[PDB]
RNA sequence: CCAGCCCUAGAACAGGGCACA
């Protein structure tokens, strides 16, 4: 359809408000739920929140800015949970930090995080003439030295390959999209508002519809920050300016039967985990390679 | 002092004098006295002059008020909203009407040090000087050492 | 002597109407008598002020001022003030808004010297004025950049005007 | 030099300035409640039906033989009592009280309420902006039991008189800063309490005075909170150790 | 020597609010992931310190009151224990202290 | 305890100053105030503008619909029948809209007869800037129509200051005669356009295009913009003068900081040049015919 | 945002700082064994 | 000038800061973990690594059995450092000791004050500043960044 | 980039080192 950039954004947007609104009105009272505090530092900590409006934020807050400047994930007595995500009911939370002993659900969060903030700025660094669709973010462990993610450009553009100077752009752009802090805000919707929320990208119309396959209740889990709406698995880091140090290292190009689709590979570390020169350095050359892992 | 004081320049309330003359004394209240040897002045100015300054300038509202004070008060409310407040106490009948003709052709401004005894607007007829309302032009308007 | 901000601590606003901002919460607190002196107790309150709450007692707790404990004290009492007495929720929240030290009533002893010479030694006494605003930390206003000093020296070169020409 | 400090604030109270009291302390009121009323558990349907509350108030208030000799004693004590022309009385006082306390007329709520009803209802709210109204009244005030309290040492009778209410109030209260704290102004919410009101009878003047507010243990919890609470850790000592309770 | 005018209080301002006598932020504070109190980044944390302080004291306590006296020292290697244990086959022939308190979390068996 | 009671009065008149300074009350009503006499006041604001007005217009401009509905309210609130004389007031909407029409009128005439180059836009411009909310509010409280309006509300806002003064100008319309009416118009509301400029109250957005516009309708080719003189052209502050040839004529010149805003005030200085509205031309006659 | 400071030994560990001070080490001696010869890469005409 | 010293001033002169050291060393071969003066305990760490390694030598050598018995006050320790300290620290070289800065002394001095501990002591361990898990994010890539350098040969 | 640990560098503040061992 005839349909700007812009215009596409304000309609994602809005429709998301709308979807907000209805998830908020859902409840019309402020049920009291009493939260057990798990951790390790204080032990006993009981909270008396509000169902649906009080966040594992507001609980770090509660406790003092100290947590809220190191725990990045909550784990609300069976599973990870983002902070700026809304309590449902009775429980016990515990936060998780990047040092901690057992980080891996913080660090693959943060993955998800990068991989998503890298679509972003990738599929808003392009000109308007050229068609642009983000296929998803590729779960790759932390072992892999790059967090990927998959665009499909236009026919037009398959011939050349971003060169250094593009590298450089793109880090720049991600560079001044972390400096303006970003909230990182989770919504738990339907296939059939998804689909009508997409509308364009057939791909990602592909990944909701596997996504919700699994899923018993056709429940997909959508993120968005700013005026940028994606869906990826697990939750996401709070805040955006927690990533301090961030580079684009380089784009692979694979073939398949159907399409081709660029794999553009990124490096990233926060500001609780940044390196020296010499490491981000020899960390950049080995994200340089290729990353394989779908399965 | 006026470094220690303020300053301004001379203007006029609503462009006064040039369509027609606006009388700027609003309304001129005395508070005096009936019994209080301070107030022997104002009373005999209410009793002989009042009249006749109200029948000179009628487009200020002239009020007169005895009540038990000891000091006999002038206030003068202008059109700009400005209150001037003036003492009376023991002044002869002249003194009076001195400062009621005061009051009268004041135009309710503060009274501190003005800047510039005139106030011109656009004094830029038939132009302004700038450093290059007389300096000759060359052919081309070429700089001193360019050569075309 | 005078108690006046123990007295702010108890005014009451009207309420506010559907529809304006929420204004945020100020607690005044002090703490009296204080043996510490008045310039040192002062550096502590510089250091501390316009920080959070949380980064302040942190800094207190490191300082090895005698003054720091005092005022870690007082902190803890006005956070604690701010969440029972005040409708202040989350109670790292808060951040310090003006913090002060003046002097108070002192006691004279004499010092000797020799040869039958005195001093007149003050015993000092310091009051510790603090105040609490809820919110975050206002930021920190950063130099003057060139662009700035560039536009306000071409603002002064244009408001110049011909003086004593009319 | 020799200046030392005075003014030091101490409070120390000793049983023989106690005792050694040359006029003993005047109660204009009693201590508290001797006998409260236990409600049974079914008001909560009863009230559904209007006949079939009012029969059984009447039947548990003349049948109770406590409450009709507290009535007749209090009636040869003093004569114009009447139990009819009460419950309209107490609703007026209940709203009068409500409406000084709004206004803040303490002198006005002293006269009305009494010296065990004043405090409860004054410290937690002497900074706090309150809009009270009445709107309605579902159930007209029952007039449940009459117990008196006569102490022989001085000769002094004291007769409570306890008043099942159920009214429709709208409650409000605000923050010394303005902003809203409690609950909504245009909420006309039911509540349902037993006014415990208290007159001295050897006094000649003898104003009814409110001076208990019982409310029933089956009562629905009060409205959540706007704000978020956070109950603090046991604050341990370091050589002591955790014990989670189960 | 002696001054000769009173400084004035811009002056006195202007030296005694320079920097150079301004106490500076320190910012290697961290907090503690055992207990959750604060410490820097190169000094032990208080509050984990303190513990071990009276377990040691109330160690050095019960070691000293099983020796009588003064200069009566073990000449073997030593080893404290605590409720519900009992000594094996590798801490069989050293000295042992016996304690009612149970083993705390931190202290480790080894 | 030193004896006196002169010192002791000074110094509560010091302690109210002070007092006065610290917490500033809000500005209450001259009517309100002590002293006031309403017909009084009307019979001076008729005498003093050299004005022969009527007693009862004035006091039916000087009415407010909003005063109607405050005193209507107050009226419900006590419980007092007041239907037989609130209801009479008349409220000043008719005239309001007379003054505003013939204000406009007037102004929009004199402007055409004045300048015959200003364009329909311009001209409307000039009458919206002359009749606007703040000429107006300024002339209505330099007159101290304020003071006499009754209306709640005694900041007395924008829209109703401005009402007021127009029901003032239909009253005198009704009064007076259209002459007359006119002449008080030129004198207290034309003195506001004194040394002010065409394009501070037009803001027009395309300067060049207007006077190329204008230039097809005079039948003029077209106007080229040349560099006359410069200061300087690698210093961080350049100076430029850019002048409109038409046929190799000049028509105006204009300086500037950069060559655009120089060739744009070139183009300012054209179009004011074309209208008229210059600042050697002709001053305001303001005489009696 | 008060960040703290931050040396190459804080968020290390004790099998990845002997990896790093071998992978610098061998580095350095890679590049000075390659800058070993330079007359025969591109030397400047003498 | 104070350029090529190894000595810091202490006590009241060279013999007041042997003695002082004497003490320092007495207490620390007495209760196996001690706490004093950052200064002195830093001192004392040299002299308690060649008290060891005197200890070492054998029971036999006079030459460590005088200097012992000048160095420990209390006579009962020599035996002890003899016998249980000695033999316990065979194979290892010169990692006996082990000093950590703790915080500063709740007095009103604020000193700066260390705790020095002989390792293999029946004492509670000191919470010591432990390197971060290999599970972070960091040291998760310079595992990858191993296993490719491994993989590469 | 400067937490901490050394220095033939230094009153404090500054400066040079902490990968080969
Ligand atoms: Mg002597
Ligand atoms: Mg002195
Ligand atoms: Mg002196
Ligand atoms: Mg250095
Ligand atoms: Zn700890």
């Amino acid at each position: 359809s005839q349909l700007s950039p812009t215009e596409l954004i304000e309609m994602q947007n809005d429709l998301f408000n709308k979807e907000k609104n209805r998830q908020l009105s859902l409840t019309p009272r402020t049920e009291k739920i009493e939260v057990k505090h798990v951790g390790k530092t204080d032990p006993g900590t009981v909270f008396v929140m509000n169902k649906n409006i009080s966040t594992p934020y507001s609980c770090a807050m509660h406790l003092s800015e100290w947590y809220c400047r190191k725990s990045i994930l909550a784990l609300v007595d069976g599973q990870p949970w983002d902070m700026y995500k809304p309590l449902t009911k009775s429980c016990e939370i515990k936060f998780l930090t990047f040092k901690d002993d057992d980080p891996g659900e913080v660090n693959k969060a943060y993955w998800r995080s990068c991989a998503m903030m890298m679509g972003c700025v990738i599929e808003r660094a392009f000109k308007d003439e050229y068609v642009v669709s983000l296929v998803r973010a590729p779960e790759v462990p932390v072992i892999a030295g790059a967090f990927c993610y998959d665009v499909v450009l236009d026919k037009r553009l398959d011939e050349w390959m971003p060169t250094k100077e593009n590298l450089h752009s793109f880090t720049k752009d991600a560079r001044a999209l972390i400096y303006k802090d970003l909230p990182f805000e989770t919504l738990e919707v339907e296939a059939k508002v998804a689909l009508e929320i997409f509308q364009h990208n057939k791909y990602k119309l592909d990944f909701i519809e596997e996504k919700a396959s699994q899923n018993p209740e056709r429940i997909v889990k959508l993120h968005r920050f700013g005026d940028f709406i994606d869906v990826s698995e697990g939750p996401l880091i709070p805040r955006t300016s927690i990533c301090f140090q961030y580079e684009v290292s380089a784009v692979h190009n694979l073939q398949t039967q159907s399409s081709l689709v660029r794999r553009f590979q990124g490096l990233s570390l926060p500001v609780h985990l940044r390196a020296h020169f010499t490491i981000w350095n020899k960390l950049l050359e080995r994200s340089r390679k290729m990353v394989t892992e779908d399965k | 002092t006026a470094r220690g004081t303020a300053s301004r320049f001379l203007t006029s309330v609503l462009h006064n004098g040039l369509g027609r003359y606006v009388q700027q004394l609003q309304r001129l209240s005395f508070s005096l006295s009936r019994d209080a040897p301070s107030s022997r002045g104002a009373r005999e100015f209410v009793e002989r002059e009042v009249t006749d300054f109200a029948r000179r300038n009628p487009g200020v509202v002239i009020y007169v008020n005895p009540r038990p004070c000891c000091v006999p008060r002038v206030v003068a409310e202008y059109l700009n909203g400005a209150v001037r407040e003036e003492s009376i106490h023991c002044k002869s009948v002249e003194e009076i009407a001195a400062l009621v003709q005061k009051l009268a052709d004041q135009s309710g401004l503060d009274v501190i040090r003005i800047r510039k005894p005139f106030h011109t607007d656009s004094p830029s007829i038939q132009g302004q000087w700038h450093p290059f309302t007389n300096k000759p032009t060359t052919l081309g308007g070429l700089r001193p050492r360019e050569v075309q | 002597i005078s108690r006046k901000w123990e007295k702010k601590n108890k005014i009451v606003y009207p309420p506010q109407l559907p529809g304006e901002p929420r204004r945020p919460a100020e607690i005044y607190h002090c703490r009296r008598q204080i043996k510490y002196s008045k310039d040192k107790m002062w550096y502590l309150a510089k250091l501390i002020r316009g920080m959070s709450i949380d980064q302040a007692l942190a800094q207190l707790e490191f300082s090895d001022k005698k003054g720091a404990q005092i005022i870690k004290e007082v902190l803890l009492e006005a956070q604690d003030m701010a969440v029972r007495d005040h409708n202040v929720e989350f109670r790292s929240n808060l951040y310090v808004a003006e913090s002060t030290s003046g002097r108070g009533q002192y006691l004279k002893r004499i010092r000797y010297h020799g040869r039958g010479r005195f001093g007149i030694m003050e015993k000092v006494f310091c009051h510790y004025f603090v105040k609490l605003v809820e919110g975050p930390p206002p930021p920190r206003e950063a130099p003057k950049t060139a662009v700035a000093h560039a536009r306000e020296y071409i603002q002064e070169l244009r408001n110049r005007t011909i003086t004593h020409a009319l | 030099s020799e200046k030392e400090f005075v003014e030091h604030a101490r409070k120390a109270g000793l049983v023989i300035p106690h005792e050694r009291l040359e006029r003993p302390i005047h109660l204009a009121c009693t201590a508290g409640i001797f006998d409260a009323y236990v409600p049974p558990e079914g008001d909560a349907r009863i009230s559904s039906l209007s006949k079939e509350g009012l029969a059984q108030r009447a039947e548990r208030l003349k049948k109770n033989v406590a409450s009709q000799l507290s009535i007749r004693k209090i009636r040869e004590s003093d004569p114009n009592f009447k139990i009819k022309d009460f419950p309209e009385k107490a609703k007026d006082i209940f709203i009068e009280a409500h409406l000084c306390l709004n206004n803040s007329d303490h002198d006005r709520l002293h006269t009305l309420v009494t010296e065990n009803c004043f405090p409860d209802m004054v410290w937690d709210i002497r900074y706090k902006t309150v809009r009270w109204s009445f709107v309605e009244s579902l159930e007209p005030p029952q007039v449940v039991q009459v117990r008196c309290s006569s102490l022989m040492n001085q000769g002094n009778i004291y007769g409570q008189v306890t008043v099942r209410m159920h009214t429709r109030q709208t409650l409000a209260i605000y923050d010394r800063f303005g902003r809203l704290m409690y609950g909504q102004e245009d909420v006309p919410r039911d509540v349902l309490e037993y006014v415990v009101f208290e007159k001295h009878l050897v006094d000649p003047y003898g104003s009814w005075r409110m001076h208990g507010k019982i409310i029933p243990p089956w009562a629905p919890p009060k409205q959540p909170i706007l704000k978020t609470v956070m109950i603090p850790g046991p604050q341990l000592k370091p050589w002591e150790e955790f014990e989670e309770p189960q | 020597a002696a001054p000769k005018n009173r400084r004035s209080i811009e002056v006195n301002r202007c030296r005694r609010r320079n920097p150079q006598k301004l106490i500076k932020v320190k910012n290697n504070i961290d907090v503690c992931p055992e207990c959750g109190h604060l410490k820097q980044k190169h000094i032990l944390c208080g509050y984990c310190y303190e513990k071990v302080r009276k377990e040691t004291a109330e160690i050095r306590r019960q070691m000293g009151k099983q020796e009588g006296g003064p200069f009566r020292a073990p000449t073997t290697e030593t080893v404290v224990l605590y409720s519900g244990e009992t000594p094996s086959e590798q801490d069989q022939g050293k000295r042992i202290i016996e304690r009612e308190r149970k083993r705390p979390s931190w202290f480790t068996q080894n | 305890a030193k004896k006196g009671f002169r010192a002791a009065y000074r110094f509560q008149k010091e302690l109210e100053r002070w007092r006065l300074l610290r917490c500033p009350p809000p500005p209450v009503r001259r009517s309100e105030k002590p002293n006031w006499d309403y017909h009084a006041e009307i019979q001076a604001f008729g005498h003093r503008l050299q004005e022969t007005f009527s007693l009862d217009l004035l006091k039916t401009a000087f009415v407010n619909s909003c005063y109607i509905k405050s005193e209507e309210a107050k009226r419900q609130k006590l419980g007092i029948d007041k239907e037989a004389a609130l209801l009479n007031l008349k409220d000043n909407q008719e005239l309001s809209e007379q003054g505003i029409s013939f204000s406009q009128t007037c102004l929009t005439q004199f402007f055409e007869d004045a300048f015959p180059d200003l364009p329909t836009e311009g001209v409307t411009s000039l009458v919206d800037f002359l009749t606007s909310e703040e000429v107006v509010c300024h002339v209505a409280r330099n007159l101290a129509v304020e003071q006499l309006a009754l209306s709640a509300e005694f900041p007395v806002p924008p829209p109703v200051l401005r009402q007021t003064f127009f029901a003032v100008i239909g009253a005198l319309l009704q009064s007076s005669g259209p002459e007359r009416t006119a002449l008080f118009i030129r004198d207290f509301l034309i003195t506001q356009m004194t040394g002010k400029e065409l394009f501070e109250m037009w803001t027009i957005t395309n300067p060049m295009g207007l006077l190329v516009e204008e230039l097809k309708k005079r039948k003029i080719s077209a106007p080229e913009s040349r560099l006359t003189r410069q200061s300087g052209s690698t210093t961080a502050l350049p100076v430029y003068f850019v002048g409109l040839y038409c046929d190799r004529k000049l028509i105006a010149e204009g300086p500037g900081e950069t060559v655009l805003v120089a060739e744009e005030e070139a183009a300012r200085v054209a179009l004011r040049k074309l209208f008229g509205f210059t600042e050697n031309r002709r001053p305001w006659d303001y005489s009696k015919p | 945002h008060g960040k703290s400071v931050t040396w190459w030994d804080e968020h290390l560990s004790e099998e990845n700082v002997p990896f790093v001070k071998q992978l610098v080490s061998d580095e350095n001696k890679a590049q000075l064994a390659s800058k070993l010869c330079p007359l025969k890469d591109e030397p400047w005409p003498i | 000038i104070s350029h090529g010293r190894v000595f810091r001033r202490l006590g009241l002169g060279p013999e007041s800061r042997i003695h002082l050291l004497q003490n320092l060393l007495t207490g620390l071969v007495r209760h196996e973990r001690i706490e004093a003066s950052w200064a002195r305990v830093d001192e004392l760490r040299g002299y308690a690594e060649k008290l060891i390694d005197y200890g070492k030598l054998g029971d036999t050598n006079e030459r460590a059995m005088r200097m012992a018995d000048f160095w420990l006050t209390e006579k009962d320790l020599i035996p002890k450092l003899f016998q249980v300290l000695a033999p316990r620290f065979q194979g290892q070289n010169g990692g006996y000791t082990r000093m950590l800065q703790i915080p500063n002394r709740n007095e009103q001095d604020r000193a700066k004050m260390a705790v020095i501990e002989y390792k293999g002591n029946c004492l509670p361990p000191l919470p010591l500043p432990r390197r971060d898990s290999n599970l972070t994010l960091l040291n998760q890539l310079l595992q990858g960044l191993r296993q490719d350098q491994e993989a590469s040969s």
